[PDB]
């Protein structure tokens, strides 16, 4: 679970998925 | 979803929404938690001082979506409910306490590019990821602000706040059932969940593992994305014990 086909899966990081990470830094 | 934008497809996969079999009317938003469990909030079923009390004769479901409108045809996936589950101690007369519920669907659901489960939080993940400062995410086809419906699924990243300043911004009894989300006035940054969110989901992504986890559910909130007013969140995994249900 959590690992998205479209994404995750395809190795392909979504357009905001750099804020959260940023936030955990 | 107030200060949001529109999602890329596919990137909720575990989005559901709740709806009115008839007249098709959207009620709330809900996570595919498996194949045949979906999570949601209490509220978008039971809440009697506004006359709801939703059967499963009464809901249906659609997951897989996009568009708020539009039937996308072999992507999305219409179910009917077997068995609605709200919390015995959820407080509505109060403060909303243990707002959640578990819907279960007649027939198993077939996973796809456009549906697939998300995970439920574990001690380890729940200790590491739950901190002020880190950014959630919410999704939702609910209203952009005060009322606006979205055409396609908006999402919105917004920040753990601390506990202490959960409570000061509001008059309601705060819980540890519960935890709330949002810019603060001096973070020069907006967006808060609405009307029509209810029941989503509020997910965060493990570094560790590279999975996304749903920390919360959409809940209560005193308005949308109101300077000193914070959304508030479902606090899961301090309700997974009870999720017993499944069981
Ligand atoms: C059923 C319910 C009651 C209240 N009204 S309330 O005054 O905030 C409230 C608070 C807790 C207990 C009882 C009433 C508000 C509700 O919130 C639905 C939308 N959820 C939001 C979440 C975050 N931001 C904006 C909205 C839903």
């Amino acid at each position: 679970c959590g690992l998205r086909p479209l994404f995750e899966k395809k190795q392909v990081q979504d357009q905001t998925e750099k804020e959260l990470f940023e936030s955990y830094i | 979803i107030v200060e949001g934008q529109d999602a890329e497809v596919g990137l909720s996969p575990w989005q559901v929404m709740l709806f009115r079999k008839s007249p098709q009317e959207l009620l709330c938003g809900a996570s595919l938690i498996s194949d045949r469990w979906v999570l949601t909030a209490a509220h978008c079923l039971l809440y009697p001082p506004w006359d709801k009390n939703f059967t499963v004769d009464d809901l249906l479901v659609r997951i897989g979506k996009h568009s708020r409108t539009r039937y996308e045809r072999k992507v999305e996936k219409i179910s009917m409910l077997d068995k609605i589950y709200i919390h015995p101690r959820y407080n509505w007369k109060e403060n909303l306490d243990r707002d959640i519920a578990l819907l279960k669907l007649k027939r198993p659901i077939e996973l796809s590019d456009y549906i697939h489960p998300v995970c439920l939080p574990d001690k380890q993940t729940a200790a590491k990821l739950l901190h002020a400062g880190f950014k959630g995410r919410v999704t939702g086809w609910g209203n952009r602000r005060e009322t606006v419906q979205p055409s396609v699924l908006q999402v919105v990243n917004l920040p753990l706040v601390e506990r202490p300043v959960c409570k000061a911004s509001t008059r309601i009894r705060i819980t540890d059932n519960m935890f709330c989300a949002g810019y603060k006035p001096g973070e020069g940054k907006r967006g808060d969940a609405c009307e029509g969110d209810s029941g989503g989901p509020f997910v965060m992504k493990s570094p560790y593992n590279n999975r996304w986890y749903q920390m919360g559910i959409v809940s209560w909130g005193e308005g949308c994305d109101r300077d000193g007013k914070y959304g508030f969140y479902t606090h899961v995994f301090r309700l997974k014990k009870w999720i017993k249900v499944i069981d």
